[PDB]
RNA sequence: GCCGGAUGCGCAGGGAGUGGUGCAUGGCCGUUUGCAACACGUGGGGUGACCUGUCUGGUUGAUUCCGACAACGCGUGAGGCCUGGGGUGCAGCAGGCUGUGCGACGGGCGGCGGCAAGCUGCAGGAGGGCAGGCGAAAACAGGUCAGUGAUGCCCUCAGAUGCUCUGGGCUGCACGCGCACUACAAUGGCGCGGCGAGCGGGAGUGCCGGGAGGCGCGGGCGAGGCCGUGGCGCAGCAGGGAUGGGGGCCUGGAAGGGUGCCCUGAACGAGGAAUUCCUAGUAGCCGCGGGUC
């Protein structure tokens, strides 16, 4: 997928994120207002809208592992959604993200058929690649 | 109708199981520093007597 | 695949191989112990013990040395399948620094005077073909102070890759009526390029020039 | 002390073969006479007080050896 | 399909098993592979100097590394065992596996 | 068809490069186009070699440059390296041999790092 | 609680002791050293201890060398050396791997010094004091008897200074001190998006949960930060995260341990006399992994 890459990253995060709001394909969970995102994070996210924006960095972040033909999962995308943690006295360590809204997310992008499992691992299938195809027409 | 720990009067049913006193040095019966490290279970002060002698080189 | 699993098994080989020795030193302690070499990873392990004297440690026709077999069938799991050992003696004995060790713990056993042990091992030394012997005697020679004498001749090296090959040093520990007496005997050896005297690769320093003619 | 069973157990088993016994005495079953560990040592202190068995120790572990002279005596 | 692996510490006794066994193997098959050395796996322990602490930070680090080595080749099972017959002489560890 | 492919590296950041005879010049190093980069230095580092050697040297020459390892910052001297090698070696095959040594002199002259290897490394002292 | 109080006819004696003595010792390690020193053979000077050799000067990180020389020849140490690091020749094989070599010697050039040793600048070059390793003789009443089935001697051995179990302590706190940590904020902090290392190469996965965590399969990993951007906006303030309260978990037989959530929100606004470390991919900043577990 080399056009992927031919358009702005975070212009195209909008754009995919407006699109799985305004299709409804991910829903909101009960405490989506408050969720830390990681243990390491001080506050709640400030965007309303938090919740799609992620969406689309977690499918894009599964778009690009298959370009590099490789296969990801929910614990070790988590690690990329980890921040450092202010510890206290003691050294800011790197801490992981919340797994527990990540799952969810990507569960929902199953029942759109945009990933498709392969074995234990979920890869995107031709519907996301499809319907990434007009939106990077249109960026 | 709790369970109740399997052992002595006290909780635990066998000692030596767990941390610094269950494991020794291979070689000289002390409890003082030992490379658990690559499955070696001797001590310290034991280990440059006999390094080289396993087939570790200094360089 | 692991690089922590490659390894743990060839230490394994190894850590047996530090008992071993370890074993065969208090083993023959009576006799002269020069040391030990082990050929582990085949089937038969085969070990070389070298004792100075052949025909005492085989001991009533071969029965103490499968005796001695027996025991360490059953106390290493590695290899328990085969193992067979047999002894070989020193070609010279005053190159090794063991059999000079030993030989002078001997003596101080039989309160023969240390001067007098002393210089009885590094004359025998040079006769010997070697180049240069340290020894170096430690303990409460003389009185409750203990001094460290420090007998020495000849080229010794300190430093150098050459230090692994050329100089091979011994310790053996001696336990008297006055206390503990340790001699460290380190001796040089000379080169040779068949290996049964010395090391077959030269000294780095050592060069040769060929002749004009 | 400890009964005769395990006494002469190991006492016939020396006179084939030699047995070496670790130290360590909460590890029981022998690997060979599987026997608690401490009563076995304990005799075999009382052979070498005795004078009957030649004791080697290397590494934790106690290589015991029954020389050939004391052999035809028991 | 027969997998040849040896791993050794010393590299200057491997390097002699893997050449007098190429010096046999090319006398048996000519599609024979090259010796492949796989990644030499390399330890090290780092320890302190005194058996006290009357010292300062002087830390000893003692390096073990084994050499790999493999050879991979389809051929009949006398002929894997005159090539296991060939390398007992070798102090350099052997395995196979003939999948 | 035509095909080269040279590396560059700063501390522990390796790059290739791969010059081809495409239709029009781009440089889409790390499968990302030049103008799009996130980073401009990234991408300023890269213009400022097509400024030294000038636009007319670069007619059809398609630059797919991949880059890995080491930090944000030694990534651009990574590929600013390699950018360069694969540009005179694309000449060095496939082009006229002394306007090859007519670049490589400019660019030696110009910064000896865009050329050669950065020998400095990440050389630890002990405790 | 238990007797590893064996054994020789209650005694003898062994054995044990993290009991004492490192000022009785071995070994090892530290320090002199981050040094450049040390010594022999023979000869000479002196009655002799000693001196020369081992030096006026120059030089070198080096008693390294040039040189003059009653010294001449040697030897350790220094160097040479060994390992890693960069450059590429060949060979083999498949975040590419590992064999074999080459490559730098201060060689070339210029100027000083000229039996010169060498110093210094430039060119060429991947590289012109790279980082480690081994490390002399002599010492020290350096440290270790608490690494030791290394140990002399002294003391203890049944109401034990033995072993083991349980609980407590080693974590007590008016106080003095060493080394570090996190800070005092805007060159910042917080919230999202984007890009993201090396050592180490075993671990991810699916599901539940807000997090910690849990469960079930199971050949298998990547950071602070930086960039973009939104808020705060000089405030003891969204700086700082000390202390404390309530809840959820993990490990373990057992929490004073760790972790997670909420809340409380201390001193600290640049630190006295003093004082440490450091010359390039270095200091510093910044995380990560391993030993311990
Ligand atoms: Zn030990």
């Amino acid at each position: 997928m080399k056009e992927l890459f031919m358009v702005r990253a975070d212009a195209l995060n909008e754009a995919l994120a407006g699109y799985l709001k305004s299709k409804n394909i991910v829903k909101l969970p009960e405490n989506f207002d408050i969720i830390k995102t990681s243990h390491g994070k001080q506050r709640a996210p400030s965007d309303k809208d938090w919740y799609y924006k992620r969406a689309a960095s977690i499918f894009r972040k599964l778009l690009i592992a298959m370009h590099e033909e490789k296969r990801i999962g929910v614990k070790r995308l988590s690690r990329k959604y980890g921040c450092a943690k202010n510890r206290g006295s003691r050294p800011s360590k790197h801490v992981d993200g919340s797994r527990g809204h990540i799952r969810k997310i990507m569960q929902d992008l199953e029942r759109a058929g945009l990933i498709v499992k392969d074995g234990n691992y979920r890869k995107v299938s031709d519907m996301g690649i499809i319907e990434t195809g007009q939106l990077i027409s249109q960026i | 109708n709790i369970k109740i720990k399997p052992g002595s009067y006290a909780g635990r049913v066998d000692t030596r199981k767990f941390g610094r006193g269950s494991r020794s040095c291979r070689a000289c019966f002390t409890h003082r520093g030992i490379i658990r490290q690559y499955n070696l279970y001797l001590c310290r002060r034991c280990f440059r007597e006999y390094a080289l002698e396993i087939g570790f080189k200094k360089v | 695949v692991s690089t922590k699993q490659v390894l743990s098994k060839f230490i394994e080989k190894g850590i047996m191989k530090a008992e071993l020795n370890e074993f065969f030193s208090k083993e023959f302690e009576d006799e002269v112990y020069s040391g030990m070499e082990m050929k582990p990873h085949e089937i038969p392990v085969q070990i070389t013990v070298r004792v100075n004297k052949t025909h005492e440690v085989i001991g009533e026709r071969k029965s103490r040395l499968n005796r001695i077999k027996h025991v360490l069938m059953e106390r290493f799991p590695l290899l328990r399948t085969g193992v067979e050992i047999n002894v070989e003696m020193v070609k010279n004995k005053g190159l090794c620094p063991k059999t000079q060790a030993e030989y002078i713990k001997a003596k101080l056993i039989e309160n023969v005077p240390f001067r007098r042990a002393v210089n009885s091992v590094m004359r025998s030394i040079k006769e010997s073909g070697a180049q240069g012997c340290v020894i170096i005697v430690s303990g409460k020679l003389k009185g409750q102070r203990a001094r460290s004498v420090k007998y020495a001749d000849g080229l010794l090296i300190h430093t150098g890759s050459s230090k692994e090959d050329y100089v091979k040093e011994a310790l053996s520990v001696v336990h008297l009526k006055q206390g503990v007496i340790g001699i460290k005997v380190r001796i040089m050896l000379p080169y040779d390029p068949e290996n049964v005297n010395g090391p077959s690769k030269v000294i780095s320093d050592k060069i040769k020039i060929f002749e004009p003619k | 002390l400890i009964p005769t069973k395990n006494i002469l157990a190991v006492k016939r088993h020396m006179l084939e073969k030699r047995c070496i016994v670790v130290e360590d005495t909460p590890k029981g079953n022998h690997p060979v006479l599987n026997i608690p560990n401490l009563q076995v040592l304990n005799i075999m202190k009382s052979l070498v007080s005795k004078r009957y068995v030649k004791k080697t120790f290397c590494w934790r572990h106690g290589y015991y050896f029954l020389e050939d002279t004391a052999v035809d005596v028991l | 399909s027969v997998d040849i692996n040896l791993e050794g510490t010393s590299v200057e006794e491997i390097e002699k098993v893997c050449r007098d066994f190429y010096a046999y193997a090319k006398t048996l098959v000519p599609d024979m592979g090259g010796v492949k050395r796989l990644q030499t796996k390399k330890g090290k322990i780092t320890t302190r100097r005194s058996p006290c602490g009357e010292g300062t930070n002087t830390w000893s680090r003692y390096r073990i590394s084994v050499h790999r080595r493999s050879f991979s080749a389809h051929l009949y099972p006398s002929v894997l065992e005159k090539f296991a017959t060939f390398l007992k002489g070798s102090n350099v560890e052997i395995s196979l596996v003939i999948k | 068809e035509k095909k080269v492919i040279a590396i560059g590296q700063k501390k522990t950041a390796k790059a290739r490069s791969e010059c081809m005879e495409g239709d029009v010049f781009s440089v889409t190093v790390n499968n990302v186009p030049l103008r799009l980069l996130p980073d401009d230095m990234m991408a300023s580092k890269l213009r400022d070699i097509i400024t030294r050697v000038g636009l007319k040297y670069f007619e059809n020459l398609v630059f797919s440059i991949t880059v890995r390892g080491g930090g944000p910052v030694s990534k651009i001297y990574a590929v600013r390296q390699a950018f360069a090698k694969s540009l005179v070696a694309y000449y060095g095959t496939y082009m006229d041999e002394w306007t090859r040594q007519e670049i490589r002199s400019n660019l030696l002259s110009f910064d000896k790092f865009t050329l050669v290897a950065d020998p400095r490394r990440a050389e630890p002292k002990k405790y």
